């Protein structure tokens, strides 16, 4: 039951193994390497779609 | 046992770490969650928001709506300029309370590029040239029109589309700013002038008024968590 | 192209177009999607940053202090009783409600630590000799029967959730899941807690989490000692909803949203630049 | 383009210069779902009886006016038969199509931001002191804003540029907003979503979100032009639903 | 040895813990179990059994039988109201000593519906029909038979059958209502009402006695265990 | 000898490890995830079967 | 929980210790390295290079650019000196503040060849021959050219090519010797000496200069890694 | 995600094993083991490349 990741390493022995211990997900670590995203619900939230080259009116 | 031997660092409290601990409440039935709409993931949805800028901040306007209004009339000669203000936007007293400036001072560090959109409020008759510039921060300001003709800039023309766009890029030599500004990594300066004037029918007010808005580019990122020097308490809340 | 990772922008040249990307419209509520690239010519940067230190999970989750607990083994009154107790709340330190405030529901698991520490009272005299102190921290559910004093059955701690610690050893911790009744945790409630619109206005009616009582198990000391615990949060699995604007003014209670009159931003003398 | 219809129940809604719609947070609405209910009793859907347009009164819009504010689904309380079944309910659940409408001319200027803000939670004029529920909102008046603070003993702070929740005013363009730019635009129209922590709530002791109005640029015009333009404010209920009848209330 | 580090948490006593420990009587013959009869795996199977309520506890009642018996009789007029509490089953006082409201006085969270079983003890020779209804918390209590009308309710006709059973709904905004009581997760009323009356031959008392019977449903779930607010002592038992 | 089991999640990396330490099996920890139950013996003991729709007597 | 049992050595600071430790910044993002010309993996590309030795260092010459210059001439007898100094890499004064010295200082043992070259600056019609010995440490000082003779050394003859290299090889009883002198680790003498003269024609000034070069060879080794003792200081620098 | 690497020993059982503890790469131990080097940007950074044996001008 080791999950191995991977580390957070820069650009231009990456790995880490963790164990759980506790029978309740609440007393897990962090959820540290979740970077997804969607902005469109707040910058974009119009009905008809908007192209850049087009007018907007 | 096991034999062991104790690192340094044991029996401390870093306040960043991430380690698991056992549960006060155990096999508590948490609620199931359901569908809400409008789901953060990232503090940089926020910042790419468009959030009006006060430009007009001379006080006492700060304490009113007259803030965020740039006054534009019809000139007497051209070239005269609008407004400017340095291009810092987590230390700069004009960018550094809008959304985009709120979560910065959070961070130590910025980097990418930022988009000033501006609207025109005037009436529907008035028409105008406007020309707004960025200037890479070598020279210092530009003291006018021509000195501000060689930067970053576009000529916006006001008709039935009554916003333009000034694309600030990053033009660094480092790839990270600081939020609180230095020399060493300034930024520059942002002016607006006018391209030709305001020219208007008769029966119509003097003064215009134009909106200033900032937001993040997509390329935009934030960087070294802190404390923001914004909010402050010398007791506890009771 | 990772996730979390940030945009290249492409090389661009120059244009003579009947496209118009720099015009838009903000009456419309949307935010342009301009590029570097549209306006200017550009060239081709491979971009690698990422957008890691600014995640929901990123962003919230380190411990901040949110109250201080003081007791000590000798009462002088009821603020300085051999026992003290603390209902749960976020809102009395003004760092983490400015973060936990620039959203409006949210849904966290949680880690408790606390940072016990004791000093000798001022006396006219201090040569003594005492054992380690031990103390406990009992959590009261909501509606529970909670100590009236010293002594009380009620820290018998059968079915409430305690913790007791020697003073020398790492600081206390536990985890607490996710608490509340309804779907998310309300950082804002725009409204009463009875029908007649009457009562309690704000998130207080939303906030019943319970209690927090601590004390000495020792018995007595030689001299009296007070004691200062620390209470650190620090949510993990974190979800947001619904972006906040930050507030600009400090706060002034803890059950209220109640502000003074502040300027939108600090001033400057004109609006102008006048160097060359 | 910038025509636009919306029909809902037996009323239609006309506008030749419309910006676009705002949709919430890209959310329409809808009913509840199975999976996510937690009442077990039939629910009541009334779907054109209570999801069609429902006007308010207009507001007069001067160069002195601060702004104007409405708190939902309170502001519809005696709106037909809206307000007959938010009185025989416990539960209600509903999203909102609020168009807002001001004409003026091609010799007049002004922009309106038009915010919907949930949980818009005001503070206290005078502090240390609890507010009157009738200065935050009555049944279908416009409550306003100021230029200067206010020293009310029992109302919110109703200064604008603080916009009464402690913020910056001009930080508002994270919530669903428009505006309306006398140059350009005449009308505004958001749909919203249903948005709450929990999937129904009583309709009388909540506030859900509350409608803003509010003069960035101010209303300036020549004297010989119409010196009266009213802002008026449609609001549709959509996909409303309702639970727990018993008799009428609201204590 | 290995080397290791010490988190935040070592050496501590959480009571809520799970963790192993040696034995001090080690290879201890445990005696075999057998079967015993009635075996408890969980307390809602407690919870699920009627339990007879003392909606009569108006002192001096409580201190005898007179507390459970609900009282009838013959009318004069109709829609006069049996009795009537509020639906709070861990902190009203006619419901929190009952079966049910005991095991959730050791709860800080309840969810679920209820079944109300009503028992008419008359003779055999007495007719009568009943109105029980529940109201949803928001409008207030019901002032008539008119005003349960409109709510959850049932007509109850007494015949061959001796009980009824008023079943009353999880109509909530939340998934969970607290079991020591709040405005905010308030529950509602329960009332009862004369239907039509109690129509009796002669030679037979005027005053019935009905019984009222509380239980939890099969969806009935409860969390947040704590103290329960019944027991107490200021001294260890010798 | 490790025991991988799953831990308790809600509802809309979810796993833990048990290794046992000793030698008796009262030293172990507690079973907190075993939540079956049969509520028959109690609120239904009669011995003729009795259906909700029909008649009691 | 484990058994476990700490060995001798637990709750220590060995500050050459190698242990993990959790980070103060997680999940930070490190900006990209670019390549930067004249990277560095090892003290030994550093050391393999060639730095001027200053032979002159009889003082007043330490304090100018005479400390370099080894002053040749024509001679009236040949066979006579021009320099010696013992093989003390790092513990002569003529050869620990150059770039092998210095490294060298950081550490305790040394091993490998040495490379001395040497750099007649004089001018282009002068001519001239040398003698360049090592003399390996066990019977003293080489007194004359025919003591100095029976060692390694090379003849060096002045002509198109200025630069000549005597190659000092490591002719030693361990595999170490110390950088601190001792006794038992003694390297030996460098010694030079006039083979014939220098021959110029007239007009050309008596005195040339030699430079003298060291550098170590690929088979170097340096050992045991240590403080070094020439830099102090009696408080902290503000 | 173990890993074994060879352990610093002389000349004339050997091993070692390490696992990751921590989810950043900046939480790891040192790199002792790295022993590349190439001195001819120092040494010899001429154009013309310049035999031994052959005169140097
Ligand atoms: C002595 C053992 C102590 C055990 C500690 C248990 C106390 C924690 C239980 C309640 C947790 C409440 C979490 C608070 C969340 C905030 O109030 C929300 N952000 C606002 O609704």
């Amino acid at each position: 039951g080791a999950q191995v990741s991977t580390q957070k390493t820069g650009a231009h022995i990456i790995h880490y193994t963790n164990i759980n211990y506790y029978k309740d997900s609440a007393s897990n670590s962090l959820n540290r390497q979740d970077f997804t995203q969607d902005p469109s619900k707040f910058t974009e939230p119009v009905k008809d779609v908007m192209i850049k080259t087009l007018p907007a009116l | 046992g096991l034999p062991t031997m104790n690192t340094p660092g044991s029996t401390q409290f870093l306040t960043s770490d991430d380690f698991q601990s056992p549960s006060a409440m155990p096999q508590f039935d948490v609620t199931p969650e359901i569908q809400i709409p409008g789901q953060v993931r990232n503090l940089m949805e926020i910042a790419e928001v468009d959030s009006v800028v006060p430009v007009n901040n001379t006080e006492g306007h700060v304490n009113s709506m007259e803030a965020y209004r740039i006054p534009v009339r019809p000139q007497t000669s051209s070239g005269e300029q609008v407004f400017g203000f340095q291009l810092q936007p987590g230390h700069d007293s004009v960018l550094k309370h809008t959304l985009l400036g709120e979560i910065l001072n959070y961070y130590a560090n910025w980097s990418g590029s930022m988009k000033l959109t501006f609207m025109y409020c005037g009436a529907a008759m008035a028409t105008g040239k406007f020309l707004i510039a960025y200037s890479p921060p070598g020279a210092g300001v530009p003291g006018s029109r021509r000195d501000a003709m060689l930067g970053t800039h576009v000529i916006w023309d006001v008709g039935l589309q009554s916003s333009c766009v000034l694309c600030v890029p990053w033009i660094s030599q480092t790839n990270y700013r600081y939020v609180t500004s230095d020399a060493y990594t300034d930024a520059g300066y942002i002016t607006c002038w006018y391209q030709t004037s305001i020219v208007t029918p008769p029966d119509i007010p003097t003064t215009s008024t134009i909106l200033c808005f900032v937001s993040a580019c997509n390329d935009f990122s934030v960087r070294l968590l802190r404390d923001t020097p914004f909010i402050t308490q010398q007791a506890l809340f009771q | 192209r990772a996730v979390g990772r940030v945009a290249d922008t492409v090389a661009s040249g120059p244009v003579n177009t009947e496209q118009i990307p720099a015009l838009t419209a903000v009456e419309t509520g949307h935010t342009s999607q301009v590029v570097p690239s549209d306006t200017m010519q550009t060239r081709h940067v491979i971009n690698y940053h990422t957008r890691s230190e600014s995640s929901i999970e990123n962003f919230m989750g380190r411990a901040a202090c949110v109250y201080i607990a003081q007791y000590a083994t000798e009462k002088v009154n009821d603020e300085l009783d051999r026992y003290t107790n603390w209902e749960i709340t976020t809102r009395q330190v003004a760092q983490l409600r400015r973060k936990l405030e620039m959203f409006t529901y949210m849904r966290f698991d949680l880690e408790i630590t606390f940072v016990i520490t004791s000093s000798q009272r001022t006396s006219t005299t201090y040569a003594s000799d005492s054992p380690p102190l031990t103390h406990q921290v009992m959590y009261v559910p909501p509606g529970g029967p909670i100590p009236k004093s010293y002594e009380d059955f009620a820290w018998q701690t059968s079915t409430n959730p305690s913790v007791f610690w020697t003073e020398g050893n790492a600081p206390p911790r536990m985890s607490i899941p996710f608490m509340s009744v309804g779907n998310a945790y309300c950082n804002f409630y725009d409204g009463w807690s009875h029908f007649s619109q009457s009562g309690v206005y704000g998130y207080t009616t939303l906030n019943n989490m319970g209690h927090l009582y601590f004390r000495h198990v020792n018995k007595s000391t030689a001299y009296p000692v007070n004691s200062v615990a620390r209470v650190y949060f620090k949510p993990k699995h974190v979800k947001a909803w619904v972006p906040r604007a930050p507030r600009l003014c400090p706060y002034l209670k803890a059950r209220n949203v109640n502000f003074n009159v502040q300027g939108v931003t600090e001033s400057r003398n004109k609006i102008t630049l006048d160097r060359s | 383009d910038r025509v636009r219809s919306i029909t809902l129940g037996n009323s239609t809604i006309t506008t030749q210069e419309c910006a676009n719609v705002v949709v919430g947070y890209g959310v329409w609405p809808t009913y509840l779902s199975d999976h996510e209910a937690t009442a077990v009793d039939q629910p009541t859907q009334p779907d054109v009886a209570t999801c069609r347009f429902y006007t308010l009164e207009s507001v007069k819009w001067e160069s002195s006016s601060a702004g104007w504010w409405w708190k939902f689904p309170e502001a519809l309380s005696d709106m037909g038969l809206f307000g007959q079944n938010m009185q025989y309910h416990y539960l209600g659940r509903t999203g909102y199509t609020i168009h807002v409408q001001c004409n003026a001319s091609k010799f007049h200027q002004g922009c309106l931001l038009v915010v919907c803000v949930p949980e818009a939670e005001m503070g206290a004029a005078t502090t240390d002191h609890a507010f009157n529920h009738t200065k935050l909102s009555n049944i279908g008046q416009a409550m306003e804003f100021s230029a200067k603070k206010s020293t009310d003993q029992t109302g919110p702070q109703t200064a604008v540029h603080n916009a009464g929740m402690g913020v910056a005013v001009g930080n508002l363009t994270i919530f669903p907003h428009q505006w309306i730019n006398l140059r350009t635009n005449n009308s505004a129209t958001i749909v919203m979503p249903y948005i709450n922590s929990v999937p129904m709530d009583n309709m009388y002791r909540h506030y859900n979100f509350t409608l803003m109005v509010i003069p960035f640029a101010k209303l300036e015009h020549s004297p010989q032009a119409s010196t009266y333009v009213p802002i008026t404010v449609t609001v549709a209920p959509m996909c409303a639903e309702y639970n727990g009848l018993r008799l009428a209330g609201h204590q």
